[PDB]
């Protein structure tokens, strides 16, 4: 079963004795029914549903690395509502090994 | 008893009182609570506690009511619905003094048993 | 196009002409008298009456309305 | 309805100064939920349908208090004899 | 265009939204049967007129099962989602997904017709001969619209199959539940077929099947062999929700993936073997009864299996999350709600307890429990959990407590009493009866006038 | 006076010890205190083993306790039948043709 | 964002609208069907019918053992029955003063006859 | 379906099955019941009345009629 | 294994559970063989456990049976209670 | 651990019907020997209307 | 024998052979153990 990450005591060790754990804020914000404007068209309308996805939304940490939305299954990742045709480059499942070669090294 | 036995390195708050606190809240206003226990103006943070001063961890816990009503609020600073009551102050206080608490479910389990078999019988 | 990236794009973008949910709500309205009318339609049938009084297939008392 | 000040166990706790934020009430006042008439005419539904959901409805019962006084007399007089405390019960 | 459409995200609407047509006259119809059994005596129906009641019944289960449920489980949420579960882009045989919505309007209107033109005559849900083989038209109709059906149903089980060649993920959970949904369309379907056209042949070619020298019990088995597969062809996408929206909605990873998978498949493995418990009151021999018995209970087992582990999804998640959105609520009263169904269910399982309890109101609330309360609040968490995907509005159903706490007590009132009914003893299918069950007969009734009322509100 | 002795002698019987951890995990280094906050999503106030028994213990002693109170206080026991005498029966059916 | 009949019901504490909505549910639905049958006054529940089911059940001695069962509940502890409180049929509102005259003069007539042949049997 | 739910008896009554029940009454009475498979217009109007009397009483009555 | 968690069967015997693939279908094989020989070994046996007069009396059964036999209960509790139907109306 | 408080007060709700269970079983051996209810030579038939 | 008004009959009523009880004895056998099954579950669905 999963029970997280292993981590090693020296991993603990902090750099410096004022270090505790980072206080940021996870709550994206405060939404609501997109709203649309009367003057926009059925164009413009698009392009303003295109920028509330919340799904294209993360949290800048400390060190300029972003934890993104993240779900347990791709329905998630489409944007919101639905478009006709969804994932046009394949979505890439990252699996991890241990196996590596020589040729993508380098002296 | 996480923080006591299990993890060392989470805030351990003191308690103010093993019962809830009775408050008449107002929907659209924001209240603070004290999750130290070392504020005077129980169950809100004063100003003056921990909770006010970002000290040690202790943060004010940011809380609001959906409709106006008479809500209850922890008092151990450990109830899991925390601000709110669920009966966490009541299962606090029997870790530290299990005498009592055992005297109190036996009350009310006898109780229970009872009024289940009077009327069932 | 950006008007047609998204599927029902005058529903979704909510410009979409009314009428077409009038025509779904009366889609279900009509399914729903089907079993209204043949029942009125039956019973008038084999009895002469649209719906029966309660009751009127049993003795029923003399001052009974 | 103003309610109280109620200081708690440890008094020095509710001791400040509380500003506009609310201060601990009785527990009376969460059960009645400050007097709130209508928590109490909700209340009184409240236990109308719980009635009803277990028991009936009982409200139907001094309408019914003729046609089952009839039906009392029937069974006393003509359903099978009932015994003991049994005679407390007629269908 | 509006039916040249072949997006699978399309249909997936265009099945709910038919669902839902479907369903008014579903529910017209179940309203129509709770004001009659008021109480004794005729109220909307004429005593000259009993056979519309049996037509009445007839057509609330039949539409209710292949016409709403069916194609709201397994032809509408799964033609949205599972090309998306799935990293492919769109479903594998698109000409065939759209021909498959058409089929089931066309079979709707066939019997809807069937209704209006046909003299109406009611032989239950079930069809069993020799009844049905000697009624009207109307059986003839009706008939046509199953086969139509059938039709539809098969291939789209032949769509999903074909996700296991082009999928380019993982198979979730989900994604087993419609897979192996599809395979017990694959097995029973051809059987269903095989039993239907016999009574055909016996209505429209003069055979002799369900006549003397012909077992009429031969229907029985046969049909049942696909009966009670049908039962689990329509859970079996709802246990599919619930995984997702447990696990989605509490940020936990789905406990023991693979004994949810697992489960699935011995539900049908063992679903597929245990129909005959159908068949108790017929007078099957003493082996064969103990062995259904003994295979039915079995179920449970794999049955109870996914409820633990759906109850460690909810457990321990985080306080802070608001607990009140209509779909989580959809999703807990589930497991409240199958698992009075489903209990049920193995106190029928004994033969002898099914005595005294077949064909009476018990078998109903047996299958209501499942079906009306659990199926159908299974496909309303679903569709409300991807209301932000699918895009509708104009209703208040995501945060509404009133709609969810008053459907909840209402349902339970319609269907509990009828439990007790069944004890009292009222048989199945009838119009009149006793004066001495008005009174659990009336709360139902009470109950289901309510639940209309409230399915206004939405709006 | 009684009560203040058996108090703190279950109390200090009942504190708990180190839990024996079924999971791998490293040693916190030396001299690390607090570095979590209160804005951490709650984690649940679970009783110790011993509490969570004698408090456990004690509603199985009450429930069954109530129970066997009830029934011999509360309830009563059934009489003995009424005797049973040779009774006329109805003449006739009252749906009996005449 | 909401219509004013969400925004009065959404205004108002869960627990004070829940409970008073149930009820009013439940009774509109009483009352709805209450319409159709407004003076019905069926003779089958007349006091003179129900006399008579009670003088069959003597005869066929209907289900001794649910009236042995419920006088032992009775003796050992509270037993309530809803058959012994509320109304068995919806008609009784309207039949509080109906009756059959024709069935009294007959059952009268019967039971006068049954005296006879019970003083006969005697001998 | 013969069902009388005193007696413990619910047998379907199919054609070409003559199915075997056998019962042993302990005491007197009259047990109503009704059919229990959906048989046509009136299925809900062929009730089943069995009414128990004593062995001497029976023989009397099978005599006579 | 019967009702065995495999978690104890990897952890005890190893060797024996090495190849998992194989461990599974002796899993599926041995519960195979207890179901087929449920049906030919205790139901369909012919003229078979008729021999009502072996009923096994367990050491519980004695030890409740001797208990009884020691105080008179067990001569009351076999006692027949009542051979009459009607009591005598006085 | 908190599950078994479940299984423990499942067990005790379950014993409650036990016990109605086991006081039904001596009514009911009661009711042929002892009950008044019980009535023999007492229903005749009614015969054909 | 006949049905009566607002009985719960949970199991059955009246029974009026040795196998009417049996059907009653049955279901009160195996009442209790789906109250333990619905109980000891429902007692966990909670946060
Ligand atoms: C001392 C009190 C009495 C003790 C009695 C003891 C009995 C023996 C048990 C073993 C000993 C227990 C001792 C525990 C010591 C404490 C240990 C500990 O760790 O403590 C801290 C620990 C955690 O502390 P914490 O972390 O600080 O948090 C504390 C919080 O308070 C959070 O607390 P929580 O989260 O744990 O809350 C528990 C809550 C959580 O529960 C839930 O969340 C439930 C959610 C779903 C609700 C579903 C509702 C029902 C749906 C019905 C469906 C149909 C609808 C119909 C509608 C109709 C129209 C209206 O549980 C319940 O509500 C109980 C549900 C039980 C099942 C309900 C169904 C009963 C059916 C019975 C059979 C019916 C047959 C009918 C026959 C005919 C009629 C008679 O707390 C506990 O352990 C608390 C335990 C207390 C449980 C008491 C439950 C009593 C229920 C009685 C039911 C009676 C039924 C009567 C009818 C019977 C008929 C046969
Ligand atoms: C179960 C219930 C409770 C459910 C609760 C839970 C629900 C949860 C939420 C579920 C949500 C699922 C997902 C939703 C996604 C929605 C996506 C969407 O909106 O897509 C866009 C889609 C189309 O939008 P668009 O992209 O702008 O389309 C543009 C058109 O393509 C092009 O525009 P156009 O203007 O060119 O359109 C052409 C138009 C041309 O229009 C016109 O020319 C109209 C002229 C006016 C006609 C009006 C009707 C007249 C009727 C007269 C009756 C007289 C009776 C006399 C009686 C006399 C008695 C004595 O029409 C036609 O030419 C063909 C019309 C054919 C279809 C309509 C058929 C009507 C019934 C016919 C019955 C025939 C019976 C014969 C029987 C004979 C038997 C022998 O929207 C719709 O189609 C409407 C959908 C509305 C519902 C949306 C969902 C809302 C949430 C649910 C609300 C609750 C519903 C409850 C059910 C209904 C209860 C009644
Ligand atoms: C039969 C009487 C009928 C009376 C009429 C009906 C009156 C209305 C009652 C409404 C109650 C609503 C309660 C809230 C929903 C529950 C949710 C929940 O549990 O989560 C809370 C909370 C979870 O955290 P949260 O985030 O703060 O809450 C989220 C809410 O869901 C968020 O929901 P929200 O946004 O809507 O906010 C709701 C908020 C605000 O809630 C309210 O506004 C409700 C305030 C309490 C009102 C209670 C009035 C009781 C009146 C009784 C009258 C009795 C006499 C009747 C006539 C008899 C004639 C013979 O709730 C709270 O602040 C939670 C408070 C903790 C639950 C308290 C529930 C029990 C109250 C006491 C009942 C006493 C009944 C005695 C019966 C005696 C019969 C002879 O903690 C718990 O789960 C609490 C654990 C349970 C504690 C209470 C234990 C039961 C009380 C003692 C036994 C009483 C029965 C004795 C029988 C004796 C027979 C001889
Ligand atoms: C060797 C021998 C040779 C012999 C040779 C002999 C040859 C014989 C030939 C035999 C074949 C004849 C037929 C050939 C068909 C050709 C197809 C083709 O190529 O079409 C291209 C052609 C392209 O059209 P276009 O010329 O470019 O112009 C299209 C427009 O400009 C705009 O484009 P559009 O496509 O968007 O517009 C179409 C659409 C646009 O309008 C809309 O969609 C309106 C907006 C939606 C409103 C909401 C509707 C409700 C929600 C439905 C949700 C599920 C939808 C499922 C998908 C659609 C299914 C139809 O409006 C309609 O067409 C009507 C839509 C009807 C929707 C029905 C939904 C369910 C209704 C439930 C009724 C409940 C009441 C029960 C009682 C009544 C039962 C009937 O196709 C069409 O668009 C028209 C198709 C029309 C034929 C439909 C026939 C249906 C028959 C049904 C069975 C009736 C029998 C029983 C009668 C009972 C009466 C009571
Ligand atoms: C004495 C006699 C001795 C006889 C000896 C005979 C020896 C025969 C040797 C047979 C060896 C088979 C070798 C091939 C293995 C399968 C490989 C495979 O499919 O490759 C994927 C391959 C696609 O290639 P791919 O790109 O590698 O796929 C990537 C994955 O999609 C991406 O997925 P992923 O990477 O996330 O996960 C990988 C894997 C994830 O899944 C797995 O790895 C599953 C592994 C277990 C499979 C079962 C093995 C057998 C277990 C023992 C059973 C013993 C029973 C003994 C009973 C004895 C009674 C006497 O995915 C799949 O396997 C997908 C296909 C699953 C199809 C399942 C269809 C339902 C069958 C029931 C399920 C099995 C239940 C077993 C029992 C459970 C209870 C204990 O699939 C296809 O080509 C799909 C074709 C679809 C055709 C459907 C229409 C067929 C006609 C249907 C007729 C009706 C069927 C009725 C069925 C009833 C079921 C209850
Ligand atoms: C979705 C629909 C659905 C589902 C899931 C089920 C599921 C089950 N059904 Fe049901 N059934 C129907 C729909 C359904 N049924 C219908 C429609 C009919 C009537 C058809 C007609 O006659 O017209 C019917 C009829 C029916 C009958 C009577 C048939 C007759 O004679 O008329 C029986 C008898 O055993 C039965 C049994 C079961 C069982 C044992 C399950 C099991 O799957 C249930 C298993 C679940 C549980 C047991 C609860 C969860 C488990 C636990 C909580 C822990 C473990 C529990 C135990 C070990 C007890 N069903
Ligand atoms: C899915 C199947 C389904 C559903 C939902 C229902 C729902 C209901 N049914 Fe049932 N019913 C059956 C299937 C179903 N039924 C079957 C198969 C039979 C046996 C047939 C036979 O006897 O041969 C039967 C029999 C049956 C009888 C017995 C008839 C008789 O023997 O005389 C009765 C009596 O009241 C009844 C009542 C009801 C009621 C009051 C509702 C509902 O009102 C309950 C509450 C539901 C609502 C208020 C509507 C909620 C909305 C929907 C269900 C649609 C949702 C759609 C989408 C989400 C797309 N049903
Ligand atoms: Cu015969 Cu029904
Ligand atoms: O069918 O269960
Ligand atoms: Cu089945
Ligand atoms: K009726
Ligand atoms: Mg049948
Ligand atoms: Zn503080
Ligand atoms: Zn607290």
């Amino acid at each position: 079963i999963y029970e997280g990450q292993t981590v090693q005591e020296s991993e603990l060790i902090p750099q410096e004795d004022d270090w505790v754990i980072e206080e940021t804020n996870f709550c994206l914000g405060r939404n609501c029914y997109v709203r649309f404007r009367e003057e926009d068209d059925l164009a413009r309308r698009a392009l303003h549903q295109m920028d509330s996805q919340l799904n294209k939304m993360h949290t800048r940490l400390r060190d300029g690395t972003v934890i993104p939305y993240m779900s347990f299954h791709p329905d998630e990742m489409v944007d919101r509502p639905a478009p006709i045709h969804t994932f046009s480059e394949k979505p890439l499942l990252k699996w991890t090994w241990d196996e590596t070669y020589e040729e993508a090294y380098d002296d | 008893t996480w923080t006591e036995i299990w993890w060392e390195h989470d805030p351990t708050p003191k308690v103010a009182q093993y019962r809830p606190y009775v408050c008449t809240v107002e929907s659209g206003k924001v209240y603070w609570w004290c999750a130290c226990g070392e504020s005077k103006t129980q169950p809100w943070v004063d100003g003056h506690c921990k909770c006010s001063k970002r000290e040690g961890g202790f943060r004010p816990r940011r809380w609001e009511p959906e409709h106006d009503g008479v809500r209850l609020f922890c008092g151990c600073k450990s109830c899991f619905s925390s601000p709110t009551w669920n009966g966490g102050c009541f299962t606090k206080w029997m870790q530290s003094n299990p005498a009592g608490g055992m005297l109190y479910c036996f009350a009310a389990a006898f109780g229970f048993g009872t009024l289940t078999v009077y009327r069932k019988f | 196009n950006l008007e047609d990236h998204f599927d029902l794009a005058e529903y979704m973008m909510k410009m979409h002409n009314p009428m077409s949910e009038y025509l779904y709500w009366i889609a279900g309205f009509v399914s729903g008298l089907h079993g209204i009318l043949p029942l009125l339609h039956s019973n008038y049938y084999f009895s002469g009456m649209f719906l029966p009084r309660d009751n009127d297939n049993t003795q029923l008392c003399d001052d009974s309305w | 309805y103003t309610p109280s000040f109620e200081r708690g166990l440890n008094p020095e706790l509710t001791s400040g100064d509380y500003g506009d934020m609310p201060k601990p009430q009785p527990l009376i006042d969460f059960f009645t939920q400050n007097r709130n008439p209508w928590f109490g005419f909700a209340m009184f539904c409240g236990f109308n349908f719980l009635w009803w959901a277990f028991f009936g409805a009982w409200q139907i019962r001094p309408l019914w208090a003729s046609q089952r006084k009839s039906l009392a007399e029937a069974d006393r007089l003509y359903g099978p004899t009932k015994y003991g405390v049994g005679k407390k019960y007629i269908n | 265009f509006y039916i040249l459409v072949n997006n699978n995200k399309r249909i997936g609407i265009y099945y709910i939204k038919l669902s839902i047509i479907i369903g008014i006259l579903g529910i017209v119809l179940s309203y129509i049967i709770r004001v009659e059994l008021y109480n004794s005596g005729n109220r909307i129906i004429k005593y000259d007129n009993v056979n519309y009641y049996n037509m009445v019944i007839t057509l609330h289960g039949l539409l209710m099962i292949f016409y709403i449920i069916m194609p709201g489980l397994y032809g509408g949420i799964p033609l949205y989602i599972l090309p998306i579960l799935s990293v492919i882009t769109d479903i594998v045989l698109p000409r065939i997904n759209n021909i498959s919505i058409i089929i089931v309007l066309i079979s709707y209107i066939v019997v809807i017709n069937s209704i209006v033109i046909e003299y109406n005559i009611g032989t239950g849900w079930t069809l069993y001969p020799p009844l049905s083989i000697i009624g009207t038209v109307i059986v003839n109709m009706i008939l046509y619209g199953l086969i139509i059906i059938g039709i539809s149903s098969i291939i789209s089980a032949i769509n999903f199959m074909n996700i296991l060649i082009v999928i380019d993920g993982i198979i979730y959970v989900y994604i087993w539940s419609i897979i192996i949904t599809s395979v017990l369309l694959i097995i029973s379907l051809p059987i269903l077929n095989g039993i239907l056209l016999m009574i055909l042949s016996d209505i429209y070619f003069n055979s002799i099947y369900f006549i003397l020298n012909g077992d009429v019990v031969l229907y029985q088995h046969l049909f049942w062999y696909f009966g009670h597969p049908e039962v689990y062809i329509l859970i079996l996408p709802a246990f599919g929700i619930i995984s997702i929206i447990l696990s989605v909605l509490n940020n936990k990873i789905i406990f023991g993936m693979k004994s949810m998978i697992l489960a699935i498949i011995m539900i049908s493995i063992l679903g597929s073997i245990v129909w005959a418990h159908h068949i108790y009151t017929v007078g099957l021999e003493l082996d064969t009864k103990i062995y259904f018995n003994n295979l039915t209970l079995i179920i449970s087992i794999p049955t109870g299996n996914k409820i633990y582990n759906w109850i460690i999804l909810y457990i321990g998640s985080y306080n802070i999350l608001y607990n009140g959105y209509q779909s989580l609520i959809f999703s807990i009263m589930f497991i409240i709600i199958f698992i009075i169904g489903g209990i049920t269910g193995i106190i029928i399982s004994i033969d002898i307890i099914d005595i005294g309890l077949h064909d009476t109101y018990y078998i109903v609330s047996h299958f209501h429990y499942i079906l009306s309360i659990g199926a159908v609040i299974s496909l309303l968490a679903g569709i409300l959990l991807l209301k932000d995907i699918i895009g509708y509005y104009n209703v208040i159903i995501k945060i509404n407590k009133y709609f969810g706490l008053l459907l909840f007590i209402n349902i339970n009132i319609i269907f509990t009493p009828q439990f007790i009914i069944g004890f009292n003893v009222m048989p199945r299918r009838i119009l009149e009866y006793s004066d001495n069950i008005i009174v659990w007969n009336l709360i139902s009734s009470i109950g289901s006038i309510s639940t209309i009322l409230i399915l206004l509100s939405i709006f | 006076a009684v009560r203040s002795q058996i108090e703190a002698a279950v109390y200090k019987w009942t504190r708990p010890r180190p839990p024996r951890l079924g999971v791998a995990v490293p040693r916190s280094p030396p001299g690390t205190g607090i570095l979590f906050h209160t804005n951490m999503q709650t984690i649940r106030y679970s009783l110790s083993p011993k509490v969570w028994v004698l408090v456990t213990g004690a509603a199985l002693v009450g429930v069954f306790s109530g129970q066997r109170f009830a029934q011999t206080v509360l309830l009563s026991k059934n009489p003995p039948n009424p005797p049973r005498y040779r009774e006329k029966p109805p003449v006739r059916h009252p749906h009996t043709p005449d | 964002d909401f219509p004013w009949r969400w925004g009065f019901v959404a205004e108002k504490p869960f627990w004070v609208g829940a409970p008073i909505l149930v009820l009013g549910v439940l009774c509109l639905g009483h009352i709805i069907q209450t319409m159709g049958q407004i003076g019905v006054r069926p003779k089958r529940y007349t006091p003179e019918w129900v006399e008579a089911t009670k003088e069959r059940e003597r005869a066929e001695n209907t289900n001794p053992i649910t009236r042995y069962l419920d006088r032992r509940r009775a003796e050992r502890g509270p037993y309530y029955l809803m058959s012994n409180v509320l109304p068995y049929h919806p008609h009784f509102l309207w039949m509080r003063n109906s009756h059959d005259y024709e069935a009294a003069e007959a059952l009268a007539a019967r039971r006068e006859k049954d005296r006879e042949l019970a003083a006969k049997l005697e001998a | 379906s013969w069902s009388v739910p005193s007696l413990g008896i619910k047998c379907d009554a199919t054609p070409g099955r003559l199915v075997k029940i056998n019962t042993f009454i302990q005491r007197e009475g009259v047990f109503y019941g009704q059919c229990s498979e959906l048989c046509g217009t009136l299925h809900a109007f062929m009730p089943i009345v069995v009414e128990a009397v004593s062995p001497e009483a029976f023989a009397a009555h099978a005599k006579k009629w | 294994s019967i009702f065995t968690p495999m978690d104890w069967m990897f952890y005890y015997f190893p060797n024996y559970s090495r190849d998992k693939v194989a461990l599974m279908a002796r899993q599926i094989k041995i519960h195979f063989a207890i179901g087929f020989a449920l049906v030919f070994l205790v139901y369909h046996p012919p003229y078979k456990g008729a021999d009502y007069g072996n009923f096994h009396k367990s050491p519980l059964y004695w030890y409740k049976y001797n208990q009884l036999e020691r105080s008179g209960q067990l001569q009351e509790n076999l006692r027949i209670k009542r051979d009459w139907f009607y009591d005598e109306d006085p | 651990r908190d599950w078994l408080i479940g299984v423990m007060l499942g067990m005790y709700l379950g014993n409650l019907c036990v016990q109605q269970h086991r006081q039904y079983r001596v009514d009911m051996k009661l009711f042929y020997l002892e009950a008044p209810e019980h009535k023999i030579n007492w229903v005749k038939p009614r015969g054909d209307l | 024998d006949i049905p009566w008004p607002a009985r719960t009959d949970w199991g059955g009523h009246d029974p009026a052979t040795p196998f009417a009880e049996l059907m009653i004895n049955t279901h009160s056998m195996f009442w209790p153990v789906a109250i333990f099954i619905y109980v000891s579950a429902i007692y966990m669905v909670k946060k």
